[PDB]
């Protein structure tokens, strides 16, 4: 439902340095499947105590 | 995986130059200088050794 | 009917009925030995 | 900020965002936040100094690593939310250097702008000289190229595996390729590619391949198909076992030859196989015993590479059989450069037929000039020009995207020093007649890839085949 | 259309339903031609 | 004993943890293999990262079709407890109603 | 209406290459000579491999592929050797093939390089050219490669392994007097090694009455034949192609009448 | 003292090389599972 | 699966004629020579030798298809000269030239080897 | 068949030499782009100083964007025509365009002179960040560089920001292609 | 200004709908207002 | 239930009547062939040797069809089956004994597809008439379908991995239908826009532009070479 409200296929400005701007499957999955940029890191989480 | 016997473009023998090429590099030769020492004038043959990846060496790290 | 153990590479003759297992290693992955028949390759 | 940079109480992955206008400070510690390392800039200067670089140069035998840069407060991770409050410099040498004061409050700097690209886009050479969709197409094609997918591929038994005989590392490469191990496990070959209209067989994204080069192993590859079969004793009445069926023992057997099978019902390694052959002889006892042996597809024609026999997770005896099939490049096979220039082989010419330079060099691949103008893959032309300088110079060319030290004019000047036209054009002679071609052909080394899509895997015909019993309509048999 | 100083002849609409209920089916037939032609010829393409 | 957890290869709980490249070759493992996947019935399975909206954050959006002029949602989740996320909406009813 | 009177001037003759110039010839004759160098000069190469044992890391037809590409000394034996198809033996015999044997077992901690020096022939005339040696495969301890192969006659038109040349440089009109190639900017183009123009000059003046003549060759040998033997074999091979065609043409003309 | 522009290209890729010496390319998957 | 044997390009199968002559009815004194299992090596050399004949009005060759191994040579001569006669004289001249080239290349090899 | 065999003599290629232009042509293109940027700066100053009067049927923002876009659109055309005039008779980019075989005038200009303005949904690159297209610009930066105007050619290469904005513009083409494939034959099967 | 075109507009015509996406008119003036901007 | 069997996109009425798999169809990758006519499609030997056309035995072709039966499946071109006047099918490869393989008028010999056979060639999506045109089969020695470069435009086909379907009409009546209605030359001009649907393309279009320039001059030898590729040439060399 969330994806319907706003189109996520478009390459958003904020993907810079986080998601590769070029790599995306062609076809029905354009812009929906993404790939991390080389130095992109996803936080594993920690306690805010 | 292993050095091709012939240069693809012209058929020149290249399979007897990988060991010499590695030896020349160990002798502080530049890659271009080593290729010239080995008689590789055409850039098609220089391509053969300059771009070769010797995977057979790591394949031998697995016991048969 | 020779099977090569995947762990110790022991050649052991194994019958069809008896269980497949290395005689001395106990390993449970067995590879068939290369066929004795001759196959021709053209060096092309 | 100070605590995070000292790593005292605040871990590196904690993002603190201040919305000055909204009078809100948002601190995020949860997981799932995507962040990247950025160099910290203070007073229009990098906190990264020569001393940090020197210690990193002796990375080994020094215990100095990336973590010391983070601990030293020289680099920190910035997530997307924090990036909205960050004034970022693309480079230190240009952005925060004294100049017209566009901005004097840079807070961070990029380590290198080329890190925006991912794994597959990081092998494209000169991706900033290509039209963007062609960089997207290559990222797709790069995942379908052939090479050595993993070093221990002999031990593995995968349903499908393609291995190139002679993978080469690109003559023209990107700095990022050092970390993808693309050098260690390359997927492609450096090809002497001529951009010419030779005989009309490279038109509409088709390719003319050198038959003599193909004869020498050019883009030769192996195809491994692994078949797994397990024998299940479920059901008291039925008990399937591995053994070659015999006419007297089994009530019903096909006319296919079972001589290939061993007494254990498994074909031995090193045996030619085809559609008519049976690789696994499995017979199920009736409630004589019916046979349920496995056959190969007519298309496949290879040699049994490996036959392993084990017990699966369920504890049932099962065997994996790997069939080896050598795939020599032929008409219809797809080939691609690293710039979205994908095409099938239209025809193959022997070395005497191919056009040749004054040195006797014939291109391995000839591509139509009409592929470039629409796609605007100038990076393909620059890669060929750089690769020509690389092969002659004996140095691997650098095709890092946003490099000001490299440009076509600098590459062209280098090519002149080796007795070649500065723009990479050469005088080619007609192979059929030996006459000079009036136009001088752009020719040089380009990294090409053989794609998994072979014509043999695709060609298929139907002529009064095995219809379905229920629907009385065609079906695969 | 009824508004004064407004051409009651050339004035038209791109809504086929509005044309149908105001002018008729034959007006729709002509209006549908023009709408179908306009989209086709927008990019310069031609259809018989 | 309460069950078995599939283990991601080359992780701290994988047998190929801390093994040197030579050790990996002894085990018929490619040192260049990055790990990061699971072997499930012999199939190497990779878990694709799933992109979802951040929780505990107030987001104000506008829907033209709906009957609310604006809606400020907030998907609230505990600090690593009760995986289910409860979403609360605070919507301002549209002015269309006459 | 009649044949040319071509002349030959050999400029360089080594064990690897021969550089020569042919004058007073047509371009078609000059080109057909260089196509014969590559595609129609017979040599001896391995075209049949049975692998009795191969524990190496390279599969069987990888090894066979590499064996076929190993050049074998076929200077004088090739002429008297027969084609297996033409030979009446039972698919192989000393008159149409040369047997080779390779039996290498590695029992040392040091990697064993299986080279062409390990290829052993029953004919002393036909041996691997290198006997640095050509690497066939590298063997780990406990790995063995045992095979027997037959080397038969063939030419490059059938497979690139029977091509005796390591590059045929061919050239004519180095100064572009004929304008067979039109340079958009002649000043940007390096001079040919055979060029006879001054440094200032970039192109020879256009020769409207000129014809392609004085063709330059540099035939580099892989090793199977001497570079001079390739050219001599090519001229006799091309001559035999035409004499065979004439013989067939004569019968066809007789049948028509 | 300071990294000059003539040394920046070498310097920045030493920083990048050290990053991949420590993290690799699938550190996200392994770190997530370890947690 | 459809790959043809490499020898099919130069070996005649049973019942295949190396050369066949067909009269070209469009123009007088014209014949078409269909030579099997030949390529540009013989087509170009023969065609160029024919053009040196002043009695040959037209000479050309072609490979109808690169995947096939036939060359068609069309020769039109003057009324007093036969296309077959032009073809035979063209081959003899080529054989004469090649024989002369062999002799002179052999002499050159001796000169260079001698010193 | 007739011309495929004459092309064996004439030959046809394309290479780096066809993508280059004269140093004089490069200077002319640089002057046009330098002046075009200054023109956009002046339009920004007028808007900032409230000296920009909206045109009928458009708000102030639409008026500014229209004025900026025409300046940059004119600059691309002026540089594109200049690059085309520099091409020689021998140029292979021109030969394929002139014959109509492949490519167009815009392709030549992009390769040689300027890639041009990148648009997402018909507008310049949006302020996806907070009043910024990228974190490398100042807030409320309406200049050509900030909003997705590629001042370089493909031969010269794009800067990291231009590379990303060009990727943003190129993603729109990728999405449209996927939609058309989905829509392909839908109307036809309804009409039939 | 902008109106629907291409497939979506083609879809609307064959899919005749009481509410098009971008309903609009084209009013023509038959008096002096046609040639007089102020009167228009 | 019975209602389920009919319902759905895969139901009998829709999934088995409006569209269905068909015999005597082939599919493979397409590659260029400038040496073929526009109305000619190159076909792999394996595809041709697998697909057959039933030829009614007549005294005109009694001997020719007799040879194909003798050659059989083993040798191409041969035949796969014999259908007697009874309508019963005989599998040739099982038993090649000529005594049981005598032919007579009224027999149908399912000979292998040969050169000149009419086929329907299709690229999907099939958007207009020119997406299913008729071709003459040309057996060629590799594993791809060949297309003249001009017919790529009507098919919207490229040689970068595209695959096209080959359908072989199986009777004289339907074979005559393709010849007189659906062949490529009859499809040159489309009624959609009353203009040609295929034209000259990349190399030939770029080269014909150069070829027709005012300063293109051809020597005697060159002209005789170009005239060898002019099938309609009347044999007279024009005055230079
Ligand atoms: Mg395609
Ligand atoms: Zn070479
Ligand atoms: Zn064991
Ligand atoms: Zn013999």
């Amino acid at each position: 439902r969330d994806g319907k409200l706003a189109k996520p296929r478009q390459l958003h400005n904020t993907l810079w340095g986080m998601v590769c701007p070029a790599e995306t499957p062609e076809g029905h999955a354009v812009g929906l499947v993404k790939n991390l940029a080389l130095m992109a890191y996803i936080s594993v989480g920690s306690q805010p105590s | 995986m292993i050095i091709p016997v012939r240069c693809f473009t012209c058929g020149k023998i290249v399979g007897n130059k990988w060991e010499a090429y590695l030896g020349l590099l160990q002798a502080e030769y530049t890659e271009g200088d080593a290729l010239d020492a080995l008689g590789l004038k055409r850039y098609c043959c220089r391509r053969m050794l300059l771009a070769h990846v010797d995977l057979i060496e790591k394949l031998l790290n697995y016991a048969p | 009917m020779i099977y090569i153990c995947g762990e110790c590479h022991t050649e052991n003759e194994i019958k069809s009925r008896d269980p497949i297992r290395c005689r001395e290693c106990g390993y449970r992955i067995m590879y068939k030995k290369r066929t004795k028949r001759l196959v021709v390759f053209d060096a092309r | 900020r100070k605590l995070r940079r000292q790593m005292d109480i605040i871990v590196s992955e904690v993002s603190m965002i201040r919305d000055i206008r909204e009078r809100e400070i948002r601190i995020y510690t949860d997981a799932g936040r995507i962040c990247r390392p950025l160099l910290i800039v203070e007073k229009q200067k990098l906190l990264l100094k020569k001393r940090h670089i020197d210690q990193l140069k002796e990375r080994e035998y020094n215990n100095y690593s990336w973590q010391d840069l983070v601990a030293s407060g020289v680099v920190e991770y910035i997530d997307t939310l924090e990036e909205e409050t960050v004034m970022l410099a693309m480079t230190p040498d240009d952005l925060q250097e004294k100049e017209v004061a566009y901005c004097s409050t840079y807070t961070h700097c990029e380590i290198h702008p080329s890190m925006i690209l991912g794994v597959c886009a990081s092998i494209i050479p000169f991706p900033d000289h290509n039209q963007s969709p062609r960089n997207t197409y290559q990222s797709a094609m790069g995942k379908q190229a052939m090479g050595v997918y993993i070093t221990n591929f002999h031990v593995r038994m995968d349903t499908l595996a393609h291995v190139l005989y002679y993978p080469q590392k690109p003559l023209v490469t990107t700095r990022s390729m050092e970390y993808l191990r693309f050098r260690e496990l390359p997927a492609g070959i450096n090809s002497i590619v001529a951009i010419a209209s030779y005989t009309g067989y490279n038109q509409e994204d088709s390719v003319i391949m050198n038959r003599s080069a193909v004869d020498r192993g050019f883009f030769r590859s192996v195809f491994y198909r692994s078949y797994k079969e397990q024998e299940s004793k479920k059901g008291f009445d039925q008990e399937e076992v591995f053994e070659k069926p015999t006419r007297e023992t089994c009530q019903g057997m096909r006319h296919a030859i079972y001589d290939k099978l061993d007494d254990d019902g498994l074909i031995a390694p090193g045996v030619r196989v085809s559609g008519d052959d049976v690789i696994i002889g499995k017979t199920v006892t009736l409630p004589t015993k019916r046979d349920c042996s496995t056959f190969l597809r007519t298309s496949e024609t290879g040699i049994v590479d490996q036959v392993m026999v084990t017990l699966n997770q369920e504890g049932y005896k099962f065997c994996k059989i790997r069939v080896r099939s050598v795939r020599i490049p032929q008409i219809g096979d797809k080939f691609a450069s690293r710039h979205g220039q994908k095409g099938t082989c239209g025809i193959q010419y022997r070395q005497e037929d191919m056009p040749f330079t004054c040195e006797g060099i014939t291109p391995d691949i000839i591509i139509n000039p009409h592929a470039i103008p629409s796609r605007m893959t100038i990076g393909h032309l620059i890669e060929c020009l750089q690769g020509k300088v690389s092969a002659n110079k004996g140095e691997i060319g650098d095709a890092t995207p946003f490099n000001d030290a490299v440009n076509v004019q600098k590459i062209s000047n280098l090519l002149s020093d080796y007795g070649y036209h500065l723009r990479g054009n050469e005088v080619l002679y007609n192979g059929f007649t030996g006459r000079k071609i009036t136009s001088q052909i752009f020719i040089g080394p380009t990294y090409y890839q053989r794609l998994k899509h072979m014509v043999d895997d695709k060609i298929h015909s139907r002529a009064r085949g095995p219809i379905q019993i229920l629907n009385r309509q065609p079906m695969e048999g | 259309l009824s508004e004064k100083d407004v051409d009651p002849v050339r004035t038209t609409s791109n809504d086929i339903v509005e044309i149908f209920t105001v002018l008729g089916i034959e007006a729709v037939r002509k209006a549908l031609e023009r709408e179908l032609y306009h989209v086709i010829s927008f990019d310069g393409s031609y259809v018989n | 004993f309460i069950g078995k957890i599939p283990i991601m290869l080359r992780s701290t709980y994988c047998l190929l943890n801390g093994l040197t490249d030579r050790d990996l070759c002894e085990l018929n493992e490619c040192p260049l293999d990055p790990g990061g996947y699971f072997i499930i019935n012999g199939s190497e399975k990779v878990l694709i990262a799933q992109e979802k909206m951040a929780t505990n954050t107030v987001y104000v959006f506008a829907k033209k079709d709906s009957k609310y002029a604006y809606t400020g949602e907030c998907r609230s989740c505990l600090e690593n407890s009760s995986r289910p996320t409860s979403t609360i909406w605070v919507s301002m009813l549209a002015r269309g109603g006459q | 209406p009649y044949a040319n009177q071509p002349t030959v001037r050999i400029t360089e003759l080594t064990d690897e290459n021969v550089k020569f110039i042919i004058e007073n010839t047509d371009l078609a004759v000059a080109n057909s000579i260089r196509r014969v160098f590559i595609a129609e000069v017979p040599i001896i190469a391995i075209d049949w491999v049975q692998i009795d044992a191969n524990s190496s890391v390279l599969h069987d037809e990888f090894i066979a592929h590499r064996l076929g590409l190993i050049p074998l000394t076929s200077d004088d034996i090739v002429d008297k050797l027969q084609y297996s198809r033409d030979c009446t033996c039972e698919e192989f015999c000393p008159e149409c093939s040369v047997e080779f044997t390779l039996d290498v077992r590695c029992n040392e901690d040091q990697t064993r390089h299986v080279t062409s020096r390990d290829l052993i022939s029953n004919s002393p005339r036909v041996i691997p050219v290198t006997s640095d040696d050509i690497l066939i495969v590298k063997l780990r301890k406990g790995q063995e490669l045992r095979l027997r192969a037959y080397a038969k006659k063939g030419f490059g038109k059938e497979h690139a392994k029977w091509n005796p040349t390591a590059g045929v440089a061919f050239e004519y009109d180095p100064d572009n007097a004929l304008r067979h190639t039109v340079y958009p900017k002649p000043e940007e183009w390096p001079k040919s090694e055979y060029s006879e123009l001054d440094e200032d000059e970039s192109q020879a003046p256009y020769d409207p009455n000129g014809k392609p003549e004085r063709f330059y060759y540099n035939v580099e040998s892989c090793g199977s034949l001497r570079p001079e033997t390739i050219v001599l074999s090519a001229l006799s091979g091309l001559k035999k192609k035409l004499s065979d065609l004439q013989t067939q043409l004569s019968h066809e003309i007789q049948s028509d009448v | 003292d300071e990294i000059t522009p003539d040394l920046w290209q070498e310097a920045c890729w030493i920083v990048i090389s050290s990053y991949f010496d420590e993290k690799g390319l699938v550190r996200q998957q392994l770190d997530s599972f370890d947690e | 699966m459809n790959a043809p044997p490499a020898f099919e390009s130069f070996l005649l199968f049973e019942g295949e004629k190396k050369i066949t002559i067909n009269k070209d009815t469009k123009v007088p004194n014209a014949c078409l020579f269909t030579i099997n299992k030949e390529d540009h090596t013989l087509g170009n050399i023969i065609k160029s030798q024919l053009l040196k004949d002043p009695q040959v009005l037209f000479a050309g060759y072609k490979v109808p298809h690169p995947l096939e191994h036939k060359i068609i040579i069309r020769v039109q001569t003057t009324p007093d000269y036969s296309p077959q006669e032009a073809f035979t004289n063209a081959i003899t001249d080529l054989i004469s030239e090649l024989s002369l080239l062999e002799e002179r290349f052999r002499v050159a090899i001796k000169d260079k080897q001698e010193g | 068949t007739v011309i495929n065999n004459w092309l064996l003599i004439e030959g046809h290629t394309i290479g780096i030499g066809d993508s280059i232009a004269d140093s004089k042509t490069y200077q002319d293109i640089q002057n046009t782009i330098k002046k075009a940027k200054q023109d956009v700066i002046e339009v920004i100053e007028k808007a900032h100083n409230n000296e920009l009067e909206p045109t009928p049927g458009n708000t102030l923002r639409q008026t500014f964007e229209n004025q900026v876009n025409r300046i940059l659109n004119d600059a691309r055309d002026k540089t594109g025509s200049s690059a085309q005039k520099s091409l020689s008779e021998y140029n292979n980019f021109k030969s394929m365009v002139v014959s109509g075989a492949k490519g167009s005038k815009i392709n030549i200009s992009q390769v040689i002179a300027v890639v041009g303005q990148q648009n997402v949904e018909g507008k310049r690159i949006p302020f996806g960040f907070k009043h910024r297209t990228l974190p490398h610009f100042i807030k409320d930066d309406y200049g050509p560089e900030s909003r997705g105007f590629v001042e370089n050619s493909y031969l010269a290469g794009l800067t990291p920001t231009e590379f990303f904005f060009h990727a943003m513009g190129g993603r729109e083409g990728l999405i449209d292609t996927a939609v058309k494939t989905a829509e392909t034959g839908y109307i036809q099967r309804r009409l039939i | 200004k902008n109106v629907t075109l291409g497939v979506p507009r083609l879809k609307e015509l064959i899919n005749i709908s009481k509410k098009p996406k971008t309903p609009s008119l084209t009013v023509f003036l038959l008096g002096q207002s046609a040639r007089d901007a102020e009167r228009a | 239930s019975l209602k389920q069997r009919l319902k759905g996109k895969e139901g009998r009425v829709r999934g088995n009547l409006m569209g269905k798999r068909v015999d005597f169809s082939a599919r493979t990758v397409i590659t260029p062939d400038p040496n073929l006519s526009i109305d000619q499609v190159g076909v792999p030997r394996s595809i041709a040797a697998n697909m057959t056309f039933a030829e009614i035995v007549t005294p005109f072709n009694i001997d020719r069809l007799q040879e194909l039966v003798r050659r059989g499946n083993s040798q191409y071109p041969g035949a796969k089956y014999i259908i007697r006047d009874n309508g019963d099918r005989i599998d040739l490869r099982f038993h090649p004994k000529p005594s049981d393989l005598h032919l007579q008028t009224g027999y149908k010999v399912e000979r292998h597809m040969c050169d000149g056979d009419i086929v329907i060639f299709n690229r999907q999506p099939t958007l207009h008439k020119m997406s299913m045109m008729g071709h003459r089969v040309r057996i060629l020695p590799w594993s791809t379908f060949r297309l003249n470069l001009s017919v790529t435009t009507p098919y919207n086909a490229d040689f970068d991995g595209d695959e096209m379907n080959l359908h072989l009409p199986q009777s004289l009546e339907t074979r005559a239908e393709i010849q007189e209605l659906a062949m490529v030359p009859r499809m040159i001009v489309t009624p959609q826009s009353n203009r040609p649907v295929m034209g000259i393309v990349q190399d030939t279009l770029t080269a014909v532009r150069k070829f027709t320039k005012r300063d293109v001059f051809l020597e005697r030898g060159e002209v005789m070479n170009l005239l060898m590729f002019l099938s309609t040439w009347d044999g007279k060399v024009p005055q230079p």
